[PDB]
């Protein structure tokens, strides 16, 4: 029962999440108000994942899809212009949660439209 | 009608890719091996939380370099976890399989990760300097297995039958390319490690056979010594003697750091930082841009790069420092982040944090002037080259004044010294301290019940430029000035009394022809004969003297005894002259140098001086 | 008892290595695909030497971008050689297997390699911006096979049953990561290619449907154009209008390049180079290409600071190696190319040198940068020396080098004399050194400060020393005053020490020498010591007192020596005054600039009152 | 009958040569006065190589050995302080002969032992 690696990245109104495995099948959807869970196995290593959120997401307006070889997920927050210091609700010495600097920016969210 | 297939990159090449893909910087093999060895001890160490019987096999956690030139071999001993048979096989097929899995799934209720290193290549980089490798590992999970390769498509595994046993861990034998023997050299290994892998969590042991025999004496050494990373420990848990002792090691310096700023930032960046204001300026230069790079950056304990202009703006140059993140900014294979958005952020902080640090040193009588005698420039420099911190930086400036001569003064003091009847800050600049001090240049501002600063450094004016609005207050002087009524008594006569010198006004404008714009006789002076105020919204005469060095309006004092003579002779001689030729221009030229001016036409003037010793004393 | 095993790196990871190993510069997918596509045409093209029936299938050799936003797809058409079933399978297992083998063993009796690109990874970099890929290739060796992957551990191969056939070559379908749609943008593709893959051997075709709807108008474009590599053709095969037209394109400039230096170097480096001296100065140049593809561009590795302005371009076939495509990484290479781009570029000045006016047009532009180069070099110091042009007391409204000055001086001289200061005329007809003018020698005029900042590093020019202000001696001269020198200077010896005292400690000795005639006094800075003007500058950016005896205002001193010596009452505002007068006269600073002015107006007090 | 790739590199008194294949067996020695030849097969692809020299080597004082996965060779010249513009004696549009920039320097041979 292995564990996939993950990806924080707040912006203005949302948080998105990049998992990580090759050719995973049967993606286990779990859109808990304050939790996220997935038990997708890869084409064998069985991967499972659960995380307590830092804040209240919107299980209503969220899309989950698969890209290639990583699972992607995305959700809107419950605020206006605030910024999460983590994804979970705890002491983040979490080994497998690391930041996705590709999508990460913050501080300059809608604040990079010049040259 | 499809047919799926399995990617199958092939090795011979893939290796030569990793190794030969250049990196005219091939010392990294060591760094990489050590890293990989820290990784190992870090592994067993943690494995002892719940079972410390695992530690029995070797009570010490260390790595030991052992140069054996005699067979041209570089051994790297480590007492970390070591690999079983299968742990060699599996974990030594490239990239995939890394001692990361071991930490991928840790999830622990403490979850400590002293150890980072993925990619799962770093090992192969040994071939950069090694022709053949010899891995001997022993894990208290299997026997002593020997894993041997020559960068080929193949590797061998055998049970070590004869060859000294080890308690637990791994030994690496490097057979260096027949020239890479640079790496059997004491100084070299010291150079490399004590610069790339300095701040490891583990003692960095190095054998160096050295004898004092009368014509061998081995010595397990370099536990040396304040290796230790002073950012991993709580600020409170350190005072002077510990911060400063660190400084000295990381900057080959002899004096104590005037100040120090430990701190961190968290959120999604997560990096710690120590930074020092040194006691003295180098003293080197600088803005050659050729030299600077003091703030050395480490990710997860390992040295990455060191730099200047990404983290630290030019003018903060001097700040010796060090940064570290766990949240590995990513790095194409181990020498720079590659994502300079990261860079920018760390910069913001290392500034914001570093500014308050001055603002702190600010709260002090003398230890500030000790700092201000050191970096007067670099602050002023920062004022010019910033914008946002301009104001933050503004308060930090200290000059002289006609109110306080032998005494330092900021600007937040000047604002409180001025009455409500004033709204503009007045300052002058020029050659020296005394080359302006008791100079009746602006004596009718001194006796005008206001206050003026003294800006001896040229750089000063090169900053003040970018500040024509300080706390609503305007910055002024040499240039041009006005005030209200002032005692509506000689306001009243101004027009009438200047009109006395109006038949003298244009007359003086003519014998000097075209250089001036207007020749005025203003009471912004008392007994000093004449003055040359460069027009407003125009560069200073002194400014000129410098902006030109490396590549106008004429004021007369009416009450001056040598000027009343002019009004008399206006009648006794106007448009032309005979005796008042060597004089009309002469004083104009005198008042020129008076207004911090160049030796413009420097031979004709001298000749007037000795030419006006001709009638008086002869 | 051994047991050998076979290395077996594993894919999932190895990929994510290539792609995700960062490179905050992810436009390269295009460059890489094109390169990989050039590689292809280059392949079939050569394959026609001995059999041009192979070309029949598609007579044209080109690549065509085709943005199809409607399904968020980026097509890259190429009419190159294309792959067979097996050529897809085999050649698309990482690193190993590359379209290099194809050139590894060519050995040909011509052996042309327009095409380079190894590593055998560049393809996978497409996933940087593509979520899924679609390769459709047709080689006149097999049918149309479709190779599809999603950066996984697997790939699929199917015979294309329905989907428009192609003559020969390959089409690449990119389905971009749901945000990478920046790459369906016209301007963006133009930006990228027309900067990374500009100088390819092949037409760089781009479809761009426009807008026609009132109740669409596609256009196969950017054959523009205004691509072509001017270093691939013989110098003779180019003149002005072709070199300069190039410059303009590679440097978004409006004026004509003053000069140009095409050339190559061969041996074991093997690189070609075009370089331009621009017409004007402004307020990163020598873009470097390997095998036609853009690598980096730089300054301080190839070109020393002071040659900055030189816009250029370099190219080698002998690929200096490069960790995956963005710098050589071996800066020993760097150093060498530097040597040349200097040696070659110097003679280019030495050429522009052979000219009356077009040199002064260049010298009004880069007076500085040359002088700068003198200071910061050593080896070329002398090479650079000859290139300096100043004024002189021999030629006022007229330029002069130094190789002319050497021929103007008699055998009786061995040291070159120069002065410096504020301006042209702020020294010109200035009796500062009139007793060198009338001493039958010659002095230059160095108005720029930088000048002296170079002359420093030249106290040996062609054996000749450089000297300014100063100390001097000569033999007899006409052993008549000579004869009285000691006797007549001794007349002013009770005046000599007297003058040394009211000025106290600043001077070293106060002499009354005839190396002057009627100009009152002078301040010659001692020999083997920096000039007063030198000082004025070496200090700007961070002593001996001579009197003229025959001067009418100095004979007065000898009389008043008796009528007042050690102290004074009226001769207080005077003793120092003239010392300070003769100070500025000796190209000197405004040292104590407020007390002097006050004496001037203070000595208008008795004369005219 | 395939062809391995190669490597020029003059220094003061010698030229050295790096071939390129994995785990080659039976290295075919051929030290001709002006020629070099090798027919070593790798552990299958059979590789053979011949090259006309640019100058006269010394077949006397030369060592050939194998490193790993490439064959290395080395030989002294017949001069004092000269510098080869190529390895062969012809028109070098040779695809498989490329420069080894690792060992390459020239112009600063014994003149790079400096601070
Ligand atoms: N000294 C050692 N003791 C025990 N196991 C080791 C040791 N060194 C390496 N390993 C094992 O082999 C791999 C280490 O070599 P590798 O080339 O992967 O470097 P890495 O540190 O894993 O990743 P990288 O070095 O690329 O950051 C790990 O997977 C680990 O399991
Ligand atoms: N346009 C194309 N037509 C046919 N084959 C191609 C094309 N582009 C790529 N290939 C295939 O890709 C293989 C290697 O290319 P890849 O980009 O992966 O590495 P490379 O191009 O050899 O070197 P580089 O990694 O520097 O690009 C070739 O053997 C060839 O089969």
């Amino acid at each position: 029962w292995a564990q996939r690696s993950s990806t924080t990245d707040p912006e203005r109104n949302y948080v998105l999440i990049t998992v990580s495995i090759a050719d995973c099948d049967a993606p286990e959807l779990t859109i808990k108000p304050s939790y996220i869970e997935l038990k997708a196995q890869s084409k064998v290593h069985h991967y499972q994942l659960h995380i307590d959120l830092y804040k209240e997401i919107i299980p209503e307006k969220t899309m989950h899809k698969v890209a290639n070889g990583y699972f992607l997920k995305l959700y809107k927050k419950d605020l206006e212009s605030e910024y999460w210091p983590r994804l979970t609700k705890e002491k983040v010495k979490y080994p497998y949660i690391k930041t996705d600097f590709d999508k990460w920016v913050d501080a300059d969210e809608q604040d990079e439209v010049e040259a | 009608a499809s047919e799926t297939f399995e990617f199958q990159a092939e090795i011979t090449q893939l290796m030569s890719l990793i190794i030969n893909t250049v990196y005219s910087n091939k010392e990294i093999f060591l760094r990489e091996l050590i890293s990989n060895a820290s990784d190992a001890l870090d592994k067993i160490r943690y494995k002892s939380l719940s079972d410390p019987k695992q530690l029995e096999t070797e009570p010490d956690l260390f790595i030991r370099i052992t140069p054996k030139p005699e067979q041209k071999v570089l051994e790297i001993r480590d007492s970390g976890i070591g690999m079983t048979k299968a742990e060699l096989i599996n974990n030594l097929g490239t990239i995939a399989k890394s001692g990361t899995k071991a930490f991928m799934e840790a999830l622990s209720a403490g979850a400590d990760v002293s150890m980072i290193g993925q990619f799962g290549v770093g090992f192969y980089s040994l071939f950069l300097v090694a022709d053949r490798v010899q891995v001997i590992s022993k894990s208290n999970d299997d026997e002593q297995y020997i894993w041997e390769s020559n960068a080929g498509g193949s590797f061998t595994v055998t049970l070590d039958e004869v060859n000294e046993r080890i308690g637990r861990g791994t030994i690496l034998r490097l057979f260096l390319k027949d020239d890479q023997l640079e790496y059997l050299e004491e100084k070299r290994i010291k150079e490399v490690i004590k610069r790339h892998s300095e701040f490891v969590a583990y003692p960095i042991q190095l054998v160096v056979t050295k004898e004092v025999e009368k014509e061998e004496e081995v010595q397990e050494i370099e536990e040396l010594n304040k290796t230790k990373p002073l950012w991993t420990r709580n600020p409170s848990d350190i005072t002077q003697e510990e911060y400063n002792a660190f400084y000295k090691s990381i900057s080959n310096d002899w004096e104590d750091p005037l100040y120090v700023k430990h701190f961190s930032v968290e959120g999604q960046l997560e990096f710690r930082a120590i930074l020092f204001i040194p006691k003295r300026a180098p003293f080197d230069l600088f803005e050659s841009k050729k030299k600077k790079n003091n703030i050395k950056l480490y990710v997860r304990r390992v040295f990455i790069t060191d730099e200047a202009e990404d983290l630290i703006p030019e003018w903060l140059s001097f700040v010796k420092g060090v940064v570290d993140s766990e949240d590995l900014p990513l790095n194409l294979s181990r020498e720079m982040l590659q994502q300079n958005k990261i860079m920018k952020v760390i910069r913001k902080n290392i500034v914001k944090k570093l500014i308050e640090a001055f603002n702190e040193i600010a709260e002090d009588s003398e230890q500030f002037e000790k700092f201000y005698s050191a970096f007067s420039k670099n602050i002023k420099l920062g004022v010019h080259e910033d914008t946002q911190n301009r104001a933050a930086l503004a308060k930090l400036l200290r000059y002289n004044s006609t109110k306080s001569v032998d005494e330092l003064t900021s600007l937040t003091d000047y604002v409180t010294r001025m009455p409500e009847h004033q709204k503009n800050i007045y300052y002058i600049t020029g050659e020296s301290l005394k080359a302006v001090e008791k100079s009746p240049f602006l004596d009718a501002l001194k006796a005008k019940n206001f206050e003026v600063l003294f800006l001896t450094d040229p750089i000063d004016e090169y900053a003040f430029t970018q500040l024509k609005e300080f706390e609503g207050k305007t910055l002024v002087d040499i240039t041009k000035d006005f005030e209200l009524e002032e005692t509506d008594e000689e306001k009243a006569e101004r027009e009438k009394e200047i009109k006395e010198y109006e038949p003298l006004t244009k007359a003086l404008k003519e014998i000097l022809g075209d250089q001036v714009e207007k020749v005025v006789v203003s009471y912004k002076l008392l007994d000093a004969p004449a003055a040359i105020r460069t027009g407003q919204f125009g560069w200073s005469a002194n400014m000129e003297r410098i902006m030109k060095a490396q590549a106008k309006t004429f004021e007369i004092s009416p009450k001056s005894p040598i000027i009343k003579e002019l009004k008399k002779r206006v009648d006794e001689g106007g448009a032309q002259d005979k005796t008042v030729k060597d004089l009309t221009k002469l004083l104009y030229e005198t008042a020129l140098l008076t207004s911090g001016f160049s030796l413009d036409e420097p031979t004709s003037f001298a000749s007037r001086i000795n030419r006006l010793i001709s009638l008086g004393l002869n």
